[PDB]
DNA sequence: GGGGTTTTGGGG
DNA sequence: GGGTTTTGCGG
DNA sequence: GGGGTTTTGGGG
């Protein structure tokens, strides 16, 4: 096998050619008819990656790759831009002025993907390790072979990819539309924004809260199975999106079966600048707290910074598998998300009780301070996406006698029968928590079969 | 102002506890819609979303009569006009019916629909499942949440708070997490079903029986 | 044998 | 090829 | 022609 550079590939031979290249864009593998699937991507290399700079504006130049197949599983799923793909037996031709490489995988063509970063997206999601730097994390056909002479190619192109992504935007301004101008587009368009929030809408759907450099916020649904790599705080490029005119309560983007959500390799200059430039926005949330019925979800809390790198656990596992699953048994501290259906005790004034540390008993303060230290003894009845359909509600406690969850309400424990200020603040919070579309993101600690909230605080 | 007639109709129905009478009257006018599919699933659009109409045994017998030279299962890419229709909420298994969500579905009962054969309709956006729309899924979640909150506040009583001694001072204490599980309602099975709206009931026809009725 | 492809009958 | 399937909540 | 396969020389 001989590998040719993108710009040097023959346009006349019309013979099968092979090459290595960096993927900067790609559609998701999609079906076109009762037998064909396609995946169109944009590729670059040391000989083709930027337009004639002078009046080009530093726009990116690229070649296009079109893979054909009879089965979905025979096409590459590009989750991250910047990775490398090796193709075998591709025919080159000019399509509307650009170098178009066509490869029929259902016949004799094949592809192989190599992680430019230490790990592939899937490997990062599973906290795995790479077999080797010359091992493809995915490929077409039952076999993929790498020769000794390829190592230098792959290793060099990798070095080039990082230099390329760290020096240029790669995804230039001409390759996407600003969110505050999305409504002006006739058809579909591309986006480049930071994921401000990943809200689990249902058993199979994530609702991404996006915000781009224009300051505009948008929401879009992202199937869990299709895009399992979405993460809050990360920057992604969305291939093919449309403005939803039928949504008046919130700005929504519509995606198609061919639409794709792509992240950037660690060295991405664009992603790096956007992660810092674009900052969290709570304007939508703050505005919803004034509505009787908000169609926009509101995460009322924030977990301690130290628990940020902690994966979440659903109520289904927390309450139905925490005593049977080998793994869940080993953990005592968990993070989870849910919405409050009811709060006990009903009387907010009873949320704070007097606690005697010698008898391990608490009591009402409707009869003066002769009971002991003031503590919160609140019992939340919650539910979530994983348990959304069952006839259950789960108990989550906020017992602050030992310090856990003492600052949840941003209101130090006090006699609510006398301190009107504290009572009102807690009464208002009680309304926000039980209101539709209000959710809680918190860290809990398993103690004697119960979960107590800790390192979690309201931000409204 | 809502542009999707189907979305506004279905949303208002859900926001009005399935009470079709309480839904706006200025919306109960004829519905001209493009047919996206006719078999195995009959789906129509309003220029934004697609939904599945449910024909009564009377509806099809009428159609067949007024239009003998026409087959319903072949109305694909054709536009129809529903003059007499209604909306009703029905409990379903969303795992089987894809035109539903959270085991609930708003049905478009078609009593009388005329086929405006060969009428080219203005080019619009690609039709999407209304029951997959963000706002509509949210509207339905609001519905269930309201029913759940009412049922729970009625079922759960007495402030049965976990005794504080069970959590504090429990170094030698061990417990099972299923102790925190509380029944949300007096429901029978394992699925919440304590709703208040009255499930509509109108004998309808499967799109398969009509297929055999036109080409057995 | 059968695809895709063009070899349009025949390699290993 | 900057596109539209059912597997109809990867396609 | 050449794969994977078995058809092990020949179809469409
Ligand atoms: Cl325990
Ligand atoms: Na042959
Ligand atoms: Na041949
Ligand atoms: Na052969
Ligand atoms: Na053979």
């Amino acid at each position: 096998y001989e590998y040719v550079e993108l710009a040097k590939a023959s346009l006349t031979s019309a013979q099968p050619q092979h090459f290595y290249a960096v993927v900067i864009d790609a559609t998701f593998p999609y079906k076109t008819n009762q037998e064909r699937y396609i995946c169109s991507l944009k590729i670059v290399d040391p000989t083709l990656y930027l337009k004639q700079q002078k009046g080009a504006g530093d726009a990116s130049d690229y070649a296009t790759l079109v893979l054909y197949a009879k089965r979905f599983e025979d096409l590459p799923i590009i989750h991250r831009a910047g990775d490398i793909i090796r193709v075998h037996r591709a025919t080159l031709r000019l399509y509307n002025g650009q170098r178009q490489f066509n490869a029929n995988v259902f016949y004799s063509s094949s592809w192989a993907l190599f992680s430019t970063d230490k790990r592939s997206v899937t490997q990062e999601i599973n906290n795995q390790d790479a077999v080797s730097d010359t091992t493809p994390f995915s490929f077409s056909s039952k076999h993929a072979t790498i020769e000794k002479n390829e190592i230098s190619i792959l290793q060099n192109l990798r070095k080039w990819a990082n230099q390329y992504f760290s020096s240029y935007s790669v995804i230039s301004s001409d390759m996407y539309t600003a969110l505050n101008k999305a409504q002006a587009q006739k058809g579909d368009f591309d986006v480049v924004a930071k994921i401000l929030q990943v809200h689990e809408l249902d058993e199979y759907t994530n609702e991404l809260k996006l915000k781009d450099a224009s300051g505009q916020v948008f929401y879009t649904l992202s199937l869990k199975l299709k895009f399992p790599h979405v993460r809050t705080g990360e920057v992604v490029r969305i291939r093919s999106a449309t403005y939803d005119e039928t949504s008046t309560q919130k700005k929504v983007l519509i995606l198609s079966h061919y639409s794709n959500i792509i992240t950037f390799i660690q060295s991405s200059k664009l992603a790096k600048e956007l992660r810092a430039k674009i900052q969290d926005d709570h304007s939508v949330e703050v505005a919803s707290l004034k509505k009787n019925v908000s169609l926009n979800a509101v995460v009322l809390t924030e977990v301690d910074k130290k628990h940020a790198a902690l994966p979440s656990t659903s109520l289904q596992d927390l309450f139905h598998h925490a005593d049977s699953d080998k793994e869940l048994q080993a953990q005592d501290t968990f993070r989870t998300q849910f919405y409050v259906t009811k709060i006990e005790p009903s009387d907010v004034k009873e949320w704070v009780k007097g606690y005697d540390r010698k008898t391990k008993k608490s009591s009402s303060l409707k009869g003066a301070s002769g009971k002991g230290d003031n503590i919160f003894q609140v019992q939340f009845l919650v539910k979530d996406a994983s348990t959304q359909l069952n006839n259950n509600t789960y108990r989550v406690l906020l017992y602050t006698q030992d310090g856990l969850g003492a600052n949840f309400f941003n209101v130090k424990a006090d006699n609510l029968h006398k301190n009107a200020d504290a009572r009102k603040k807690l009464e208002d919070s009680a309304e926000l928590l039980t209101k539709f579309n209000s959710y809680v993101d918190a860290v809990v600690e398993r103690r004697n079969g119960f979960y107590l909230i800790k390192d979690t605080k309201l931000i409204y | 102002q809502q542009q999707s007639a189907f979305k506004q109709l279905y949303t208002e129905l859900f926001n009005n506890e399935g009470d079709f009478s309480k839904v706006s009257s200025n919306l109960k006018k004829p519905l001209k819609c493009y047919v996206k599919e006719s078999y195995p699933h009959f789906l129509v659009t309003d220029g934004y979303f697609f939904v599945a109409p449910y024909f009564t045994k009377e509806a099809v017998n009428e159609f067949h009569a007024k239009f003998p030279n026409v087959n319903i299962v072949d109305l694909t890419d054709k536009v129809i006009v529903i003059n007499n229709w209604s909306l009703e909420l029905r409990r379903v298994n969303s795992a089987e019916v894809f035109t539903s969500y959270a085991n609930l579905e708003a049905r478009l009962i078609v009593h009388s629909f005329k086929p405006n054969l060969q009428e080219r309709l203005n080019p619009t956006r690609y039709p999407v499942n209304l029951f997959r729309d963000d706002e509509f899924k949210t509207t339905i979640q609001h519905f269930r949440h309201t029913a759940l909150q009412a049922a729970i506040n009625k079922t759960v009583k007495g402030d049965n708070l976990v005794d504080i001694s069970k959590v504090a001072d429990a170094a030698g204490k061990k417990g099972k997490v299923d102790a925190g599980i509380v029944k949300a309602s007096a429901s029978k099975g394992d699925e919440f079903s304590d709703f208040s709206f009255k499930e509509g009931n109108t004998a309808t026809l499967k799109i398969a029986d009509i297929f055999v009725q036109e080409k057995g």
